[PDB]
């Protein structure tokens, strides 16, 4: 407690009254940590910091389902096709009418 | 220097207002120097 | 721990713990929790679940017993001391149980 | 190359998992 | 290019309810 | 109808064949 | 080539009336 | 409308050889 308040860990104050443990990895592994603590019904989740983020149970919970770092870094990537593509999507109708038709043309003869 | 408390869950999404700083500047910028600023930043993120 | 232990946990059947660890008023349910979370309370009956909620609504702690016969418990720890609601929880046990059998 | 577009460039590898989901949110909807 | 540069200019300045004025003459009423 | 797109609406009729293919090609191989 | 010059020019003047005929003949007519 | 009927009977004209011509600008130059 003499730590927290002097450094930048102030509002984990109130998650360590009684007995408290810290769960701790080089890395965030939430996913992994969240389904062995289910298999006990009684443990509770307090929260923590992640990255310099203070977060609740559920803060836990929705940083295990958002996906990899990696697949969100291309998906700022995946997202400038879809930009270029909505205004050549505009004047895409034109030559996908044209093809239709030709093609119903020899279907009737 | 004191790390914000985690927000409630009931509440609505809020977000800080240091990215809303960057949010606006990206507007901002014509697409051309966004274009050349997404192949750096293509080749940058690999 | 000790004394709920000889009472044992025959006549419940559900213990569910709602607490909000980041206010000031859940030290006295968590308290509770670590009483009925020991080895040697959940081993008298091993058909009775506990469950601690953990939500980060603002809304006052609160403990709720459901036991055999169907009646709930619910103790508010929000101004009320752990032995309070162990002696009350314990007193609801001894009832229960007898008119059960 | 610009120094205005290099700036940019810093800024968006800094940001952590969970900050840039954030900001990806807020850049989609603003555009639509 | 005289024409593409003019055109970004035009999504920024306008405001996000006009947005959807815009798209939905690009997508429906050419469509 | 903002006081901007109108002007690129009248422009694109009034090109020609040649200078449309041009415009095209911009946007499909310069900016992908 | 001078046939799908003058197409595209004629469809976009036509009023929004006159292309629903064009329409109406693709969709139904010709299926 | 004019216009249109006008292109229905060029397409029917065209002999099967000169067709392929016309349909590849389409694919190609236009893609």
């Amino acid at each position: 407690k003499p730590f927290l308040e002097d450094s930048k860990y102030q509002n984990l104050l109130p998650l360590f009254v009684g007995h408290n443990m810290l769960l701790v990895s080089e890395e965030p592994k939430v996913k992994e940590m969240v389904r062995i603590l289910r298999t006990v019904p009684f443990l509770p989740l307090l929260g923590g910091c992640i990255d310099d983020t203070i977060l609740s149970r559920q803060g836990f919970i929705n940083y295990s389902k958002l996906p990899s770092l990696p697949l969100v870094q291309g998906e700022l990537v995946g997202g400038l096709t879809c930009l270029t593509a909505q205004t050549h999507s505009l004047l895409q109708h034109q030559p996908l009418q044209l093809t239709t038709l030709l093609d119903q043309y020899i279907r009737e003869q | 220097e004191a790390l914000a408390g985690a927000p409630l869950d009931n509440a609505p999404k809020e977000y800080p207002p240091k990215i809303q700083q960057l949010v606006q500047d990206i507007a901002s910028l014509t697409l051309l120097e966004i274009s050349d600023l997404n192949e750096l930043l293509k080749k940058t993120l690999k | 721990a000790a004394a709920l232990a000889r009472l044992g946990l025959r006549p419940v059947k559900q213990v569910r713990v709602q607490f909000c660890p980041f206010e000031k008023n859940v030290e006295s349910t968590r308290t509770f929790l670590q009483t009925v979370s020991s080895e040697k309370v959940r081993s008298t009956n091993l058909n009775c679940s506990v469950i601690a909620d953990v939500r980060h609504d603002g809304s006052e702690p609160c403990v709720d017993v459901l036991f055999g016969d169907g009646h709930r418990l619910i103790m508010r720890g929000a101004h009320l001391t752990a032995l309070e609601m162990l002696t009350a929880f314990a007193s609801h046990i001894r009832a229960r149980d007898a008119a059960g059998s």
